[PDB]
């Protein structure tokens, strides 16, 4: 089922995440789609390259412009990004795919709030896998890895 | 370090070769139509000589007797142990049973391992491993704890094909059922052996076939291992009716991940295809001396 | 106008409702997969009486004669008229030497089953407004009972349908569902399959419609849906009662006959006359 995100540090930029990605801006034009009796909501770009998707999560280093990870039924993430993408001191980082080395869906995505450069993935079950991993943005070798046949269905960080 | 005893009371019978075209209205409600049938325990697989199907109780109803089909006797259980790969599970279970001779089949899976055991053997069994790993009976979301209180040969014919162990979406499944049905029973008038393998285990979906059938299905819309390590198989035989503990035990010393599979009257086993020169001379050793 | 004689040698079977779960085999095997069966005409139609299978000799080749299968002894042929001016021009003079007739519309084109051993009597008649055909090797050689059933009326609703031949996998699990499976003075059960030279026409009502994703099938486009009526009958001059006194009114008709019985629709707006139209008795 579509969701929705709210970028981290943004005021007015919203995301919505279904078949296919959009990016809209709250627009303030009320002495100037429909939101309110206050403000509407403009287009700024799409993307549709990831078909069949499960699951999105939004980046929050500051401004690798704006990042989007999403995670694959096959069980691999691949990072995306919309908006205008140019000038940034870090602009590798787009197109990279963590493939595990298996195929299983996709559950729960989540980001380190303390580091940036942690992203934790959730997979279902197998009879010789590690279930969950802990990656790292800066790829055939995750990180950490924890479990060994079970599911992990949801994720969090405490932040501590 | 745990073992649990599900629920689900399996019931097994064999579909001869000729005439399975009796038996097609069931199998594809089951197979591709979740929602006509209550029974949660599917899984068959076919071979040159015939049909075996394993099936609860729920689903037992739709069969009708034919004198095609012969069924069983006893109406099997099913254990499950977790946390351990497929060498310690082997050597800690399928051995040790075999030490006072209660048999069982394994059927694996993509997924996990089970362990169908006969109805007479849950005193015995629960008896021989309550010196291991935690043992609790599932009933409900939580499963209730079992206490202790108070109980006193043929050469191998190894196929020379390859195959491929892999998994399915189920909200993929209708996207393929034409060209997965035109396999199981319409395409079907010495190196080589034929094989399929199905698998519907509580929403979960293992299957086995042969890689020259893989072609047929569409690439992206599969789910297999990553880098494509096929597998190769040693076919035992048997009478019509335990075999795989003399196709396990021997193979139990090594560090080797075996994925077995049972039908009637073969017992199979598969190990990964890189290196076979280990498996093929180890059970040729253990059967000199160990046979006389 | 021309008239042509097609090649296909038909046969009429229809299996009965309880067993049908003996013939599931052949029927899945006819239907959804072309390579596998060579046949070319092929149809199918659903009624509360039994069901009906109309086949070639070919199709004929895999049916497994139990007990719950009726066959009729003669063998149809196909018609056509291919260069409103039906049933006033064809059917209406049918009737006159006492032949019969069996009718089966279809989305692409009409079709009509003369007898088998009425060859000599059929191009008797109509020749006179016509010059007569013969598809012959793919080259088309151009030589040479007063029982009045009452009627039904079904409250019922009905769709016509064409889906193209590519994208048929897609449905074919659902509608392997509808046929088998989702079975076990109104609300008359009714489906109907064409499989002809590669062509597919279907009737379905309106309610089992809002199952299928709503853009693949291939319908009229303002959705305007069709009612019914039936007539029942004896045999196996009975199509002709309904299509003789209705051509007076030269209304249109997308007529499907059976086993047993005789169906007609029309479209919606509209049966406030044609219902009418046999009201005037006789």
């Amino acid at each position: 089922k579509p969701d929705i995100l709210w970028a981290p540090h943004h005021v007015d930029r919203f995301v919505v995440c279904d078949s296919e990605l959009s990016l809209y801006h709250v627009e303030s034009t009320v002495n100037s789609l429909r939101l309110s009796e206050d403000s509407a909501a403009t287009l700024l770009s799409i993307n549709s390259d990831t078909p069949y998707m499960k699951c999105v999560a939004w980046y929050l280093n500051y401004d690798p412009e704006c990042l989007l990870a999403v995670g694959q039924a096959n069980g691999r993430v691949v990072l995306t990004s919309l908006g205008q993408d140019h000038n940034s001191k870090f602009k590798d980082l787009i197109g990279k795919e963590f493939v595990p080395k298996h195929a299983r869906q996709c559950n729960t995505l989540a980001w380190n709030p303390l580091d940036s450069n942690w992203l934790a993935a959730g997979l279902d079950k197998h009879r010789a896998d590690f279930s969950v991993l802990i990656w790292d943005i800066c790829v055939t070798k995750p990180l950490y890895e924890l479990g060994q046949n079970d599911a992990c269905l949801s994720l969090c960080w405490l932040p501590r | 370090m745990e073992l649990h005893i599900l629920e689900h009371r399996v019931r097994v019978l064999s579909v001869a070769r000729p005439g399975l075209w009796l038996y097609t209205h069931p199998l594809i409600k089951l197979l591709f139509l979740p929602r006509r049938s209550r029974c949660k325990f599917f899984s068959l697989t076919e071979t040159p000589e015939d049909y075996t199907l394993m099936v609860d109780e729920e689903g037992f109803k739709e069969l009708p007797p034919s004198e095609f089909l012969q069924v069983a006797e006893a109406t099997w259980l099913v254990l499950n142990v977790s946390s351990a790969g497929v060498t310690k599970i082997a050597r800690s279970v399928i051995a040790p049973l075999a030490e006072h001779h209660v048999s069982v089949l394994m059927l694996s899976t993509y997924q996990t391992d089970f362990i169908l055991v006969r109805e007479q053997d849950l005193s015995v069994v629960i008896h021989t491993l309550a010196q291991e790993f935690d043992i609790y009976r599932e009933v409900g979301g939580e499963p209730v704890p079992v206490t202790r209180d108070d109980s006193s040969v043929h050469p191998i014919q190894s196929p020379q094909n390859r195959f491929c162990v892999l998994t399915l979406d189920p909200e993929t499944l209708p996207a393929i059922a034409t060209t997965l049905i035109d396999v199981l029973f319409y395409s079907h008038s010495p190196s080589s052996i034929t094989f399929f393998a199905f698998s519907l285990i509580e929403g979960y979906i293992s299957i086995v076939m042969d890689a020259e059938t893989q072609k047929k299905f569409p690439s992206d819309l599969l789910l297999t291992s990553s880098s494509g390590e096929l597998w190769r198989m040693v076919r035992i035989g048997g009478q019509p009716l335990g075999i795989v503990a003399q196709i396990a035990g021997p193979l139990a010393a090594a560090d080797i991940s075996a994925y077995y599979i049972s039908t009637f009257n073969f017992a199979h086993a598969l190990v990964p295809e890189d290196g076979i020169g280990s498996v093929i001379e180890v059970l040729q050793r253990r059967q000199e001396g160990l046979a006389s």
